[PDB]
This record gives structure tokens, C-alpha cells and sequence, in this order.
């Protein structure tokens, strides 16, 4: 991933928000940005290009006007802003670059929930087994990330550490709240007698909590 | 005998001992221009050259293609150019093409496009001019041997020697006579033409001004060079191969020329002349008049200008003599009515049978045709319109 | 004018080492203008193909592209676990399309669920709020009931149920399900239990815990 994007977005239906993709660790302008988005239903569907030297665009004429593609040239920062949002507006917005062929680099993407709702911080809680622990050879602990808005948020363990057997579930929204949770396994020779810790970010809202897994 | 079977004939008259007549002069004619105690003539305008024509242009009709090139440009990244452009020896095309990621463009749109070629010529036709100062007019003269002389404009002075006859004084030029204002020598091959300015002017191929030196310069070469389909950085450049048919067909009427050698002949003349001939001499009245007889080897036929030609036949050692030839219609005796077109006749040849041809103009009407005198005399009856 | 890129195929079922081919077929001539993108759930999408049968840096040579004209197949051979995905078509003759997407969906042996359940977090009742969480990780197939009995008697309402995606290893499902309980209403009671039947047992995997 040559090519760093932007944090996910909230916006008021009507307002208009400013996409980042930034790139180039040497010398070779010689390359052009393009930006793809993806709406639910995972279609994919191209926006526009630009040069980063002259600056030549090129719109898909369904996002003429409501999207603008402009170019930092000494940063390497392209930007795409878009413009009076609706709710057809919310989706993955990724970059792209080609250097030689098609989309030869892809961003994470930039989350863009277009709504008018307040942003919630999700609250976090451990989960561990309960009454009599019934030890077998294996053993499993969960962390619920519970009532927030909006998606996405993102859910480690030991910092990355662990990612094996490891479980993030999809977000269920339920009035206006998604809510989702994430399993682990390990062996129950380290647990409870190590440390277990999940990593939760809620971005919107600016936000990092980590739980640690404890019986009692 | 001149003018005998000559179609486009002339026997125009003369003034006797004032030697000044008006002698228009055509291409393939006759102008019997007899006079008075001097022996009758005829002028005859048989060529007309050109020497030294200038080139007014040439039509490549058969064109090679050279070295090709193609600039290509991306979308919104200027327009394209070439090495040889601006250089005059070579063709040149620009348009506009689909450019995306497929050609080798990181953006889609409308890329630039240009395309050159070198032009050549494998065979090219020529058009040449007429000047009057190229004009030269080989004239025959002859007695009615024959000398022939030849009239520049720049000078329109000649004399010719013919036997014992003395000599023709010559002296003519009106200006710009047939002028060839317009009408072009187009020469193809090896086969020429006449055509004219307008048509040559206007003719769908390449060109260039006078003759070569280092290499022309032809204008308007697309006409043989046709763009063919550009791609994104390649459009193809074709030649339409020769083209003498496609002249050939056109030039089905135009007045061929023929010429020998770089000197081109034209059919036409037009020449008016005011020639002098004291130094003419009959050839001898000191001859005796002829004493035998005559035959009417050939029946006295009419021309088809009035006059009569006859052939006669001498049994007799005494020539050369005078031939007594004359008219009558008193028969009795015996004055002449009409007059001699071959004046003051003669025959040559010594022994033995001799034959001699003679033309004569008889009077309105009935008239007798005597040839030889008093005994052994030939007649013969003839009617005039 | 757009260019429509045409994938019949909305899904397509396969088993490690086997051999797929999705098929892309192009409204209008796009030539061999035509490239294929991997995506993998929650990452984003990568080139295959290009050039409509030249593979992209790092991919195997089980990925072979293919086609001209309007029709191009890209085939996979001996599929791995980690294959699945999303797979795209995208013309760049014209203006760029992507095709619908092709999701490949690897089938194998049937597995039983690792059912746990826990009880709420101090940390959440000290707040009012009381969720029972149950997971039941890797099993197969995807479809499984499961029901959640308070003191015997079932409770339909207050629960979320999420499926994860196959996974890239096992290629099994782990799904989740929380029922979400007042602190009062969960106090009221000793017993909690969820029932989760499936194909691979006639008899329900039964966990629960007490107070």
C-alpha cells in the first residue's frame, strides 16, 4: 500500500467533505491518481483521474459536479472533494494509482456515512467465561463493542500480537446504533494466567479503548 | 507538280514587274503566286517549330513514399510535432485520437496526433510554354528545283537559290501572327500534347514551378498521399499508385503533337510575307521553240479551282525547247484568250519521248487548248462554269 | 457512451483444487483493455490481470486471464482456501467500468460450531445494561438456529445475530449472537442458555451458565 488515504467521515446531508490520498517516496511524477467509489452492493464505479503534473482531470459524467478532483504537487497529496451529499452519497471511497497498467494501487479507502445523527462513542466490555469455568484444553474470550455511530471501528488483540484465531463479526446497526463483537482463541494455558487485551478505534468519534479479558 | 492534289490550295494572284503581294501562309497549304516574264512560284508554309520551350510546370502522376513518422501526445498534455514539419520535402497529417489506459494514457480522452511522411516523384509529365521568339517557320518554294528556307522572327530575312532561275528574296513576320497566348507543349512520356492553360492549370496532382535544380518542390502532394486510420500513435500513409491511365483518359482529344529531336512541331501557321524576285530568271528564252509534236498522255482534267492540268508527250531530238502552249476560241487565227498558270513552259530532257505536265486557266465558257504550232497541233475543247 | 461489463455469475461454489472461470462479457469491443481485481473482505481490492491475460506482479500462476473481442474468462485453478473473495472485470478502453462482481465461495467438510457463552461485563451493569454474549465459531454449512432459553423458557426478542465472511483458512463460519437484557430483567433470573442446532448433530449444542 503505496498509498495513504484519509480517516472515515461523518457529514450532514447537504454539507460537503474533502477526500485525501497521499503517495511518492521518490522522484517519478510520472504516474496518475484516480478515484473509485464503492457503494453497498459492493459495485464498483470510477469517479475520475488527474495528473499530478499539469493537473489534467477527467470526470465520469454521472460525478460531474459533484465531484472535484485537485492535486498538491510537492506533497503528493491528491484530493477529491465531493459536494450537496444525500445518502447515495454514503460509501467506500478508495484511490488508486497507475503507474504502468489498469488500478495498479489501492488505498484502505475512506468510510463516507452522509447523516444527519450524532456521532456516539461506542462503549466497551470484556468477555470472559463464567460461573464455573469448566477448563478444556482450548479457551475462548470475546470483546463487545456495543451502541455507536457510525461504522467503522477497528478491533485488534495484544496490539496485533495475536491474529490468529481471531474473530471481528460485522456491525449490526439497531436504532440508529451498530453495535458488533469480536471472539479470540488460545490455549488455556495462558489464560487467565496472561494478558489479553483487545484493541477497539472508533475513529468518528476519535476514539481508542483497549479491555483486558479478566475472570473473577 | 506542287498543288496538284492539294485539298487546302490557294492560286492567288500577282502583280507583274511590282513584286509585292499579300501571301498568307497556312500549315499543309499552297499559295500559287505567279507573276510576270518570271517564272510562276509557289510558297508553301510546310513547318512550324519551337526551340528552347520553357517549363511551366510539372504534374507528378506516379509518386513514391519515404521514411514516416508519428508523434502522439497524451490527453490534456499539448499538442504533438515533428522533426521534419517544417521541412518542405515532406507531407504531413494531424488529428485527433481515442487515448486511455490502453494506448499507454494514464488519462482517457482525445490525444494528439501527427504524422509525416517524405514525398518522391517516380514520373512526372510537363508542361511547357510557346513563345513567338520560339516559333520558326521552315518555308518551300518552288518553281511553278524547289529550295527551302526557314523564317525566325528574330529573323525574317531569307534568300533561296533555285537552278537556274536566279534567286527568291523573302521577307515576313506580322508580329505576334498565330499566337500562342495560352495553349500549352504538355509532354507525358514520350508522347506530347496541346492542351490548354486553363485545363492544365487545373489538374488534380502535384506540382512544381519551372524546371528541377536540386530537388522541387511539389505543392499540393496529397493528392497522390492519402492518411489512412490513425490508431494512438500510428496512422498509416498509402500512395495511389501510377496514374498515366487515369491522364490518358482524359487527354483523349487535346491536338497530339509529334516532334524530332526537342524541337516540338505544331500544326498551324499563319505568316504574312512580302517577298521579293528580281534576281528571278525565267531559265533561257534563248531556247528555240519546240518543232515536233505532242500526245494527250493524260486527258485535260479540270482542278478544283478552275484551272486544267495536261499532259503532254514530245517526239522530238530538238529539246530542250520551248513548249508553244496557248488558247483560243478564233481557232482561225489565232490570238491567245486566257492565260498560263506554268508560264513560259519548257522541256528539258533531250531525246526522245518526253512527257511534260501544265496547268492553265481558261476564259469563261468555251475555249480550245493548242498545244504545239501549225501542223501536228493539239486541241482540245473545254468549257468553263 | 459507458461501457456495460456483464457477470452472470452472482456467486459460484467450488472446493480446494478445483478449477473456476468467471466469465465477463463486454456490451462492446474493448479489445483486450481488460484487467481483473481481487478483493478480499475487509481489504481493499488489487490487480490481477491485465491486459486481459497478463497476470499483475505476485500472482500465481493458478490465475490465468483470458479473452478478446466482447468475452473474457479469468480462471482460477487449484483454488485454496484464501482465494476467496470478490472478483471484478473492468474495461479501460473507454471510460472505465467494472463488472457486478463474482464472489467465490470455497465448499468442504461439515463442521461443528465452538459454541461460548458469556455473561455481561461488571463494567456494563454498572451501567443499566445486561448483554449475553454467544459465539459459535467454525462451523459448516453456514446455516444454523439458534436459540436462546432463560430459565427453559425461549427469548425472541432483544438479540443480534452476525455472520462473519469464510474464513481465509478453515473456510468456515463463525457467527454471533447477543441477547441484549435490562440489568433488572436479567436479575430476575438464574439460568441462561443458547441452543444451536445444526447438520452435523441431531441434537442441539447446548452451553449455559448460572448464578
Amino acid at each position: 500500500v503505496q498509498l495513504q488515504q484519509s480517516g472515515p467521515e461523518l457529514v450532514k446531508p447537504g454539507a460537503s467533505v474533502k477526500l485525501s490520498c497521499k503517495t511518492s517516496e521518490n522522484t517519478f511524477t510520472e504516474y496518475t491518481m484516480h478515484w473509485v467509489k464503492q457503494s453497498h452492493g459492493k459495485s464498483l464505479e470510477w469517479i475520475g483521474g488527474i495528473d499530478p503534473n499539469n493537473g489534467g482531470t477527467n470526470y465520469n459524467q454521472k460525478f460531474k459536479g459533484k465531484a472535484t478532483l485537485t492535486v498538491d504537487k510537492s506533497s503528493n497529496t491528491a484530493y477529491m472533494e465531493l459536494r450537496s451529499l444525500t445518502s447515495e452519497d454514503s460509501a467506500v471511497y478508495y484511490c488508486g494509482r497507475r503507474d504502468y497498467y489498469a488500478l495498479d494501487y489501492w488505498g484502505q479507502g475512506t468510510s463516507v456515512t452522509v447523516a444527519s445523527a450524532k456521532t456516539t462513542p461506542p462503549s466497551v466490555y470484556p468477555l470472559a467465561p463464567g460461573s464455573a469455568a469448566q477448563t478444556n484444553s482450548m479457551v475462548t474470550l470475546g470483546c463487545l463493542v456495543k451502541g455507536y455511530f457510525p461504522e467503522p471501528v477497528t478491533v485488534t488483540w495484544n496490539s496485533g500480537s495475536l491474529s490468529s484465531g481471531v474473530h471481528t463479526f460485522p456491525a449490526v446497526l439497531q436504532s440508529d446504533l451498530y453495535t458488533l463483537s469480536s471472539s479470540v482463541t488460545v490455549p488455556s494455558s495462558t489464560w487467565p494466567s496472561e494478558t489479553v487485551t483487545c484493541n477497539v478505534a472508533h475513529p468518528a468519534s476519535s476514539t481508542k479503548v483497549d479491555k483486558k479479558i479478566v475472570p473473577r | 507538280i506542287r498543288c496538284i492534289g492539294v485539298s487546302n490550295r490557294d492560286f492567288v494572284e500577282g502583280m507583274s514587274g511590282g513584286t509585292w503581294v499579300d501571301v498568307v501562309l497556312e500549315h499543309g497549304g499552297c499559295v500559287t503566286v505567279m507573276a510576270q516574264d518570271k517564272p510562276t512560284v509557289d510558297i508553301e508554309l510546310v513547318t512550324t517549330t519551337v526551340s528552347n520551350m520553357a517549363e511551366v510546370r510539372s504534374y507528378c502522376y506516379e509518386a513514391s513514399i519515404s521514411d514516416m513518422a508519428s508523434d502522439s501526445r497524451c490527453p490534456t498534455q499539448g499538442e504533438a510535432y515533428l522533426d521534419k514539419q517544417s521541412d518542405t520535402q515532406y507531407v504531413c497529417k494531424r488529428t485527433l485520437v481515442d487515448r486511455g489506459w490502453g494506448n499507454g494514457c494514464g488519462l482517457f480522452g482525445k490525444g494528439s496526433l501527427v504524422t509525416c511522411a517524405k514525398f518522391a516523384c517516380s514520373k512526372k509529365m510537363t508542361g511547357k510554354s510557346i513563345q513567338p521568339e520560339n516559333l520558326e517557320y521552315r518555308i518551300m518554294l518552288s518553281v511553278h528545283n524547289r529550295a527551302k528556307v526557314e523564317i525566325t522572327p528574330n529573323s525574317p530575312r531569307a534568300e533561296a537559290t533555285l537552278g537556274g532561275f536566279g534567286s527568291l528574296g523573302l521577307d515576313c513576320e506580322p508580329r505576334t501572327g498565330l499566337d500562342f497566348s495560352d495553349l500549352y507543349y504538355l509532354t507525358m512520356n514520350n508522347k506530347h500534347w496541346l492542351v490548354h492553360k486553363e485545363w492544365f492549370h487545373d489538374i488534380p496532382l502535384p506540382w512544381h514551378a519551372g524546371a528541377d535544380t536540386g530537388t522541387p518542390h511539389w505543392n499540393n502532394k496529397e493528392a497522390l498521399v492519402e492518411f489512412k486510420d490513425a490508431h494512438a500513435k500510428r496512422q498509416t500513409v498509402v500512395v495511389l499508385g501510377s496514374q498515366e491511365g487515369a491522364v490518358h483518359t482524359a487527354l483523349a482529344g487535346a491536338l497530339e503533337a509529334e516532334m524530332d529531336g526537342a524541337k516540338g512541331r505544331l500544326s498551324s501557321g499563319h505568316l504574312k510575307c512580302r517577298l521579293k524576285m528580281d534576281k528571278l530568271r525565267l531559265k533561257g528564252v534563248s531556247y528555240s521553240l519546240c518543232t515536233a509534236a505532242f500526245t494527250f498522255t493524260k486527258i485535260p482534267a479540270e482542278t478544283l479551282h478552275g484551272t486544267v492540268t495536261v499532259e503532254v508527250q514530245y517526239a522530238g531530238t530538238d529539246g530542250p525547247c520551248k513548249v508553244p502552249a496557248q488558247m483560243a476560241v478564233d481557232m482561225q487565227t489565232l490570238t491567245p484568250v486566257g492565260r498560263l498558270i506554268t508560264a513560259n513552259p519548257v522541256i528539258t530532257e533531250s531525246t526522245e519521248n518526253s512527257k511534260m505536265m501544265l496547268e492553265l486557266d481558261p476564259p469563261f465558257g468555251d475555249s480550245y487548248i493548242v498545244i504545239g504550232v501549225g501542223e501536228k497541233k493539239i486541241t482540245h475543247h473545254w468549257h468553263r462554269s | 457512451f459507458d461501457i456495460v461489463m456483464t457477470q452472470s455469475q452472482k456467486f459460484m461454489s467450488t472446493s480446494v483444487g478445483d478449477r473456476v472461470s468467471i466469465t465477463c462479457k463486454a456490451s462492446q469491443h474493448v479489445g483486450s483493455a481488460v484487467a481483473w481485481y481481487q478483493q478480499k473482505p475487509g481489504q481493499s481490492p488489487t490487480l490481477l490481470i491485465h491486459s486481459a491475460s497478463n497476470r499483475y506482479t505476485g500472482v500465481p500462476d493458478r490465475f490465468t486471464g483470458s479473452g478478446s473481442g466482447t468475452d473474457f474468462t479469468l480462471t482460477i485453478s487449484n483454488i485454496q482456501s484464501e482465494d476467496l473473495a470478490d472478483y471484478f472485470c473492468q474495461q479501460y478502453n473507454s471510460y472505465p467500468t467494472f463488472g457486478g462482481g463474482t464472489k467465490l465461495e470455497i465448499k468442504r467438510a461439515d463442521a461443528a460450531p465452538t459454541v461460548s457463552i458469556f455473561p455481561p461485563s461488571s463494567e456494563q451493569l454498572t451501567s443499566g445494561g445486561a448483554s449475553v454474549v454467544c459465539f459459535l465459531n467454525n462451523f459448516y454449512p453456514k446455516d444454523i438456529n439458534v436459540k436462546w432459553k432463560i430459565d427453559g423458557s425461549e427469548r425472541q426478542n432483544g438479540v443480534l445475530n452476525s455472520w462473519t465472511d469464510q474464513d481465509s483458512k478453515d473456510s468456515t463460519y463463525s457467527m454471533s449472537s447477543t441477547l441484549t437484557l435490562t440489568k433488572d430483567e436479567y436479575e430476575r433470573h438464574n439460568s441462561y442458555t443458547c441452543e444451536a442446532t445444526h447438520k452435523t448433530s441431531t441434537s442441539p449444542i447446548v452451553k449455559s451458565f448460572n448464578r
